[PDB]
C-alpha cells in the first residue's frame, strides 16, 4: 500500500512498453565491424542486436560502447591508419572482447527493470518465446516515460516530493569529468575505466559548459573523423553548437517529482546537479532513479 | 394459419438478393416486424459459396453498429438456413432519390455521415462491403441509413490483395472495372463518393448506354460538377472520386474535411468506447493475460455476466495506452530529438520491393526453377506465377514457409515478390535467410 | 453506457430455440397436401401457397421420415429431392434430419464438395503490381521532434512483404514488417554475400 511505484510494475507486462510501429536493425556476425557502426548512423538507431548464422540464434548486442572500446585499444595516431577497425568482423572482435541477456514480452516490468540493474546495462532487447524474433530494445528513458503516463492518475507519496539533499539518490562522490582542452582519446579512456554513460565538460574554474555522452561518440563515425582523436572535446562537440538549447542542470533544493519531470521533457539519460553557482556536484542518472523505485 | 418460424409468421417478399430471398417477418403474439433471409442449403452447396456464407454469418454477429442491419438469430432447418435480422420500414435509398429528387445539402450530409460511419466500422473489423450502392443501403421511418447485403463482402488479410470483381459496373472503382489487384478500403471510399453524388445531384457522375464507353469515363475520372453545390463539398467529391488509389481520400481525410465536420454527431466516431464497440469478444489474447495471472481459462464466465469479478480493468488500461499517440506512434510531416543522428558524409539510400527483371516472364520462371532445384526446396505450384516454397532448417529442425509471386511494373518491366507465411530459431530471421539464399544464387 | 451494451450481448449463450423443417414443393396446382410417417399417414397437412412455391412448416423429430405430396387429387412425389422405396409399392421422398445448428451444419455442408510437399516444374499474362507496395515505410521521413526508432502505422497489406536495398558493397540489406500481438515490427537485416 505504501509503495505505489512498485505496484505500477509486476502487474504490467513488457508488451505495453513496445510501440505500435518500430524500427529494429539486426547485424550478422560475419560482416565488418567498421561497416556496422556506419550502418547505425544511416538508420539512426543507438543499438542493434547481433545474429549468428552458424548457431541460428542471437548471441550479442552491438552498442556505441563497442566503438569506444575499439578505439582505446587500437588507435595508434592520426598518421597511422587503424588497420584493426577495417579488417575486424563483428564475430572476430566479439571473441577478443570478454550468455545472451534478454527479456520476455509476457514477463513482468519488475523483472525487466531488475535485469537492467543486475546485469549493469542500458539497452536490453525483448524476444518473443513463441515467435523467436526480436521485438524492441528497452531503455531506461522508455521505462520512466511509460511510468510518467500511468503515475498521473495515482497520488504521489511523501518520498516522491522529497529534496535531493534529504534523499540518497545519485552518486555524490568520485565523479569522473573532462575539460575544454581534454582530447577525445583521454575522454574515451574514462568511458572504459569508470564505465559511465555521460562525461561533463567542465571549465578550469569549475563551471559546467558542455556534456560528452556515449551518443556524441557516433559523430566520429558520422563525419569519418575517428582517425584523429588527438583534438579537444570542444572540437568534437562543435557540430551541435548551432542547434543546442544549453546543458540540463538542476539544484539540490529541488523535489524528486520536479527532477523526474525534467528528465522526461528533456529526453536525456544523465542529469547534472549544481548548487548556488555552477559548480561540480554529483551527477544523477536514470539508473539511480529506477533502482530507488524498485527497493 | 400461415407459415411460422419461432413465433414469427412469414408474409410478403421484400426482395431477392444474390443468394436467397428476403421475406417479411411478422410476429403473431406482439406484432414485431423482422427481415427473414432464406438461404437454400442445396443452392449454397451447389456452388462454393458455403465458405462465403459462413464468414457472412460470423461477421454480421460480430458487428454492433446503429447504421448496419442487426442480425438477431440464425435459425437452421435441414432444408434451408433462415436469417432473422433488423427490419427497416423506410425502404431502399435508391427509391428515395427517384421519388424526392435530390436531397438538400444539409440533409444529404447527415445521411452521408451515417453511411460513412458504418463503412468506417466495417474497416476497423477488417471487413470490406464491396457492393456499396443506394439499392443495398436502406432507410427507416425516422430516416437513418442502414447497410445490408453482406453477400459480396470479403475479409482483409495481411499481405493479400483481392481481385474479385463486383457485378455492378457503376459504384465500382477504376481498379475494379479494369480487374486489377487492390486493397479493400479504397473501393469503399470510391463507392461512397458516387453515393455522395447520388443524393446531392440526383443522377450518377459516370453513366452511359453501352459498357465500353462507360469504362472509358470511369478510367478518365472526369465528372460534371453542378452550379448549385458549394466550393467546400465540390473539393470532397473530387478527392473521393480519384483514378489513382493512393491520391484518393481516406477515412481520416473525410473526417478532417470542413464540410463533413459540421452537423457531425458525437456518437458517430467514438475513441474511448471503441474497445467495447465490438460485440463478439474481449481480446482473445487479453483473456489469457487474466488467465495466466490468476485463474484458468473460461474462468468467471458466469462472473462476466455477474459483474462480481477484473478483465475490464485491463481493457480500460489499454485505452489509456492507445490514447497517447506520441509514445506508441511516430508522426510524418519542432525542436530536435536528442537521439537523432547527424547525416553520414560520403546521398540517402532508397529501399525497393524485392528484385526486378527486364527479360521475358517465361524466362524468369525457368530461372527461379533452376535456382530452387540447386538448394533443398519443396513447394506446391498454385498458379503459373504463384509458388509456395518450403525449406527445412538443418540447425533448428523446424519447417520455414514463404510465398513467391511475379508482377509487372511497365510494358518491358517485371517484378518478383517475396511474402512471409507465419507458422529455437527466429521466424522473421529464417524468412530472411531463405530469401538471401535465393537472391545470391539468382544472377 | 457502452459497457452495458457489450455486457448484454455477452450474457446471451448460443442456442437454438425451435427445430423446424421446411417441406416445400413448386407446382401450378391449386390444392396441395402432404402425408408422411410423423402423423402415421392418417391426416393430410395443407400446404400454404407462395405465389409460385408451396411450403408448410412442421416440427418433425430427428430421424428418417418418408413423405409424399398430393396435387389435384393425385399422389405424386418430388423428383428433385432424394426418395426411398416403401413396402406398399410407391417410392416416397425421404427427409432425414439429424443436426440443425448453423455452425456445425455448415461444416457438414462444408465437408461435402495442389499436392502436399511435392516440388515439380509446371508447363503452360502475369498480374499487374498494386501501387500500395511501391510506397515504403522505411523511405518515408518522420518528424525531427519524435524518436528515431519510432515509425508510423503501416498498411496491413504491406507487412510480410520483403523490401531490399541494392548492395553498394558485398553486404546485403533486406527488411520486412511483421505483426505480433497486434503490434507492428520492422526488422532490418545486414548480412554479407
Ligand atoms: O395408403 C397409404 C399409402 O399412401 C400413399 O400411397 C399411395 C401412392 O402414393 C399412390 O401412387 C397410389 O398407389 C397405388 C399403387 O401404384 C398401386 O400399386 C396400388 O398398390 C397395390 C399393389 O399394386 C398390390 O401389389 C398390393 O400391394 C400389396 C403391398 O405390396 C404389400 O406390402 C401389402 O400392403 C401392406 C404393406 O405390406 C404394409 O407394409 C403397409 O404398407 C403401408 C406403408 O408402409 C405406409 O407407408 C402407407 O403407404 C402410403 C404411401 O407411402 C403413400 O405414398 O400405407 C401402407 C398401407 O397401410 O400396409 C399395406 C396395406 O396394403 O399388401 C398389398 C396387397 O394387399 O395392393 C396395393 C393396393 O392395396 O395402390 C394404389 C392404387 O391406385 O395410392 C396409394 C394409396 O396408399
Ligand atoms: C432463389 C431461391 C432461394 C431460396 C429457395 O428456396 C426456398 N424458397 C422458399 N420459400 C419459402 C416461403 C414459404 C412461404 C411463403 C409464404 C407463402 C404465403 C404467404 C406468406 C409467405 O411468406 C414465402 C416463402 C420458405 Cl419458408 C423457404 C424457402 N426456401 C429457392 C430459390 C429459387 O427460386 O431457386
Ligand atoms: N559523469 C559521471 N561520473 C561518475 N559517475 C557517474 C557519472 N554519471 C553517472 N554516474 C553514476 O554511474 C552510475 C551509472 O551511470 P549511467 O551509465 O549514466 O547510467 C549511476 O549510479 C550514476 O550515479
Ligand atoms: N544533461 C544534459 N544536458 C544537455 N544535453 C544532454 C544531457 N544529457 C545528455 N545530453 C545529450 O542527449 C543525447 C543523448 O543522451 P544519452 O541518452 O545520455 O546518450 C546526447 O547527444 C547528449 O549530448
Amino acid at each position: 500500500n505504501n509503495s505505489v511505484y512498485t505496484s505500477f510494475m509486476k502487474s504490467h507486462r513488457c508488451y505495453d512498453l513496445i510501440p505500435t510501429s518500430s524500427k529494429l536493425v539486426v547485424f550478422d556476425t560475419s560482416l565488418q565491424v567498421k561497416k556496422a557502426f556506419f550502418a547505425l548512423v544511416t538508420n539512426g538507431v543507438r543499438a542493434a542486436p547481433l545474429w549468428d548464422s552458424k548457431k541460428q540464434s542471437f548471441v550479442g548486442m552491438l552498442t556505441i560502447t563497442d566503438f569506444i572500446n575499439i578505439l582505446h585499444r587500437y588507435y595508434k595516431s592520426a598518421l597511422v591508419q587503424i588497420y584493426e577497425l577495417e579488417e575486424h568482423k563483428i564475430e572476430t572482435w566479439r571473441e577478443v572482447y570478454l550468455p545472451l541477456v534478454c527479456i520476455s514480452p509476457n514477463a513482468s516490468l519488475f523483472d525487466a527493470v531488475s535485469s537492467l540493474i543486475r546485469n549493469k546495462i542500458h539497452r536490453l532487447p525483448v524476444i518473443d518465446p513463441e515467435s523467436g524474433n526480436t521485438l524492441y530494445i528497452l531503455t531506461h528513458k522508455r521505462i520512466l516515460k511509460f511510468l510518467k503516463l500511468f503515475i498521473t492518475e495515482f497520488p504521489k507519496p511523501e518520498f516522491m516530493s522529497k529534496s535531493l539533499e534529504e534523499l540518497q539518490i545519485g552518486t555524490y562522490a568520485n565523479i569522473a569529468m573532462v575539460r575544454t582542452t581534454t582530447p577525445v582519446y583521454v575522454a574515451l579512456g574514462i568511458f572504459v575505466q569508470h564505465r559511465v554513460s555521460a562525461l561533463p565538460v567542465v571549465d578550469e574554474k569549475g563551471r559546467v559548459v558542455d556534456i560528452y555522452s556515449k551518443f556524441d561518440v557516433i559523430n566520429l563515425a558520422a563525419e569519418k573523423t575517428y582517425n584523429n582523436l588527438d583534438v579537444s572535446v570542444t572540437k568534437a562537440l562543435q557540430h551541435r553548437s548551432h542547434y543546442f538549447e544549453g546543458v540540463l542542470k538542476c539544484y539540490l533544493h529541488e523535489t524528486l517529482e520536479t527532477i523526474i519531470n525534467r528528465l522526461v521533457e528533456a529526453e536525456v539519460h544523465r542529469l547534472v546537479v549544481v548548487d548556488e553557482n555552477d559548480v561540480v556536484k554529483g551527477i544523477v542518472s536514470l539508473s539511480d532513479i529506477l533502482q530507488a523505485l524498485v527497493l | 394459419g400461415r407459415v411460422k418460424i419461432g413465433h414469427y409468421v412469414l408474409g410478403d417478399t421484400l426482395g431477392v438478393g444474390t443468394f436467397g430471398k428476403v421475406k417479411i417477418g411478422e410476429h403473431q403474439l406482439t406484432g414485431h416486424k423482422v427481415a427473414v433471409k432464406i438461404l437454400n442449403r442445396q443452392k449454397i452447396r451447389s456452388l462454393d459459396v458455403v465458405g462465403k456464407i459462413k464468414r457472412e454469418i460470423q461477421n454480421l454477429k460480430l458487428f454492433r453498429h446503429p447504421h448496419i442491419i442487426k442480425l438477431y438469430q440464425v435459425i437452421s432447418t435441414p432444408t434451408d438456413f433462415f436469417m432473422v435480422m433488423e427490419y427497416v420500414s423506410g425502404g431502399e435509398l435508391f427509391d428515395y432519390i427517384c421519388k424526392h429528387g435530390r436531397v438538400e445539402e444539409m440533409e444529404a450530409r447527415r445521411l452521408f455521415q451515417q453511411i460513412l460511419s458504418a463503412v468506417d466500422y466495417c474497416h476497423r473489423h477488417m471487413v470490406v462491403h464491396r457492393d456499396l450502392k443506394p439499392e443495398n443501403v436502406l432507410l427507416d421511418a425516422h430516416m437513418n441509413a442502414k447497410i445490408a447485403d453482406f453477400g459480396l463482402s470479403n475479409m482483409m488479410s495481411d499481405g493479400e490483395f483481392l481481385r474479385t470483381s463486383c457485378g455492378s459496373p457503376n459504384y465500382a472503382a477504376p481498379e475494379v472495372i479494369s480487374g486489377r489487384l487492390y486493397a479493400g478500403p479504397e473501393v469503399d471510399i470510391w463507392s461512397c463518393g458516387v453515393i455522395l453524388y447520388a443524393l446531392l445531384c440526383g443522377t450518377l457522375p459516370f453513366d452511359d448506354e453501352h459498357v465500353p464507353t462507360l469504362f472509358k469515363k470511369i478510367r478518365g475520372g472526369v465528372f460534371y460538377i453542378p452550379e448549385y453545390l458549394n466550393r467546400s463539398v465540390a473539393t470532397l467529391l473530387m478527392h473521393m472520386l480519384q483514378v489513382d488509389p493512393l491520391k484518393r481520400a481516406t477515412i481520416k481525410d473525410i473526417r478532417e474535411h470542413e464540410w463533413f465536420k459540421q452537423g457531425l454527431p458525437s456518437y458517430l466516431f467514438p475513441e474511448d468506447p471503441s474497445y467495447d464497440a465490438n460485440v463478439i469478444d474481449d481480446e482473445a489474447v487479453k483473456e489469457v493475460c487474466e488467465k495466466f495471472e490468476c485463474t484458468e481459462s473460461e474462468v468467471m464466465n458466469s462472473l462476466y455476466s455477474g459483474d462480481p469479478q477484473a478483465y475490464h480493468l485491463i481493457i480500460d488500461n489499454r485505452r489509456i495506452m492507445n490514447q497517447a499517440s506520441e509514445f506508441y506512434l511516430a508522426s510524418s510531416p519542432l525542436k530536435p530529438h536528442p537521439e537523432r543522428m547527424p547525416p553520414l558524409i560520403a546521398k540517402k539510400a532508397k529501399w525497393h520491393l524485392g528484385i526486378r527483371s527486364q527479360s521475358k516472364p517465361y524466362d524468369i520462371m525457368a530461372e527461379v526453377y533452376r535456382a530452387m532445384k540447386q538448394l533443398d526446396f519443396e513447394w506446391k505450384v498454385v498458379n503459373a506465377y504463384h509458388l509456395r516454397v518450403r525449406r527445412k532448417n538443418p540447425v533448428t529442425g523446424n519447417y520455414v514457409k514463404m510465398s513467391l509471386q511475379l508482377y509487372l511494373v511497365d510494358n518491358r518491366s517485371y517484378l518478383l515478390d517475396f511474402k512471409s507465411i507465419d507458422d529455437l530459431g527466429s521466424h522473421t530471421m529464417d524468412f530472411f535467410e531463405m530469401c538471401a539464399s535465393l537472391i545470391t544464387t539468382l544472377a | 453506457f457502452v459497457s452495458w451494451q457489450q455486457d448484454l450481448e455477452d450474457s446471451v449463450k448460443p442456442t437454438q430455440q425451435a427445430r423446424p423443417t421446411v417441406i416445400r414443393w413448386s407446382e401450378g396446382g391449386k390444392e396441395v397436401f402432404i402425408s408422411g410417417s410423423f402423423n402415421n399417414w392418417s391426416t393430410k397437412i395443407p400446404l400454404i401457397k407462395s405465389h409460385n412455391d408451396f411450403v408448410a412448416i412442421l416440427d418433425l423429430p430427428e430421424g428418417e421420415h418418408q413423405y409424399k405430396f398430393f396435387v389435384d387429387g393425385q399422389w405424386v412425389h418430388d423428383p428433385s429431392e432424394p426418395v426411398v422405396t416403401s413396402q406398399l409399392g410407391t417410392i416416397n421422398n425421404l427427409i432425414h434430419v439429424k443436426k440443425s445448428d448453423f455452425e456445425v451444419f455448415d461444416a457438414l455442408k462444408l465437408d461435402s464438395m495442389g499436392q502436399e510437399m511435392y516440388a515439380f516444374r509446371s508447363e503452360e499474362s502475369p498480374p499487374i503490381l498494386p501501387p500500395h507496395l511501391l510506397q515504403v515505410i522505411l523511405n518515408k521521413d518522420t518528424n525531427i521532434s519524435c524518436d528515431p526508432a519510432l515509425l508510423p502505422e503501416p498498411n496491413h497489406v504491406m507487412l510480410n512483404h520483403l523490401y531490399a536495398l541494392s548492395i553498394k558493397d558485398s553486404v546485403m540489406v533486406l527488411s520486412a514488417t511483421h505483426r505480433y500481438k497486434k503490434k507492428y515490427v520492422t526488422t532490418l537485416l545486414y548480412k554479407p554475400i
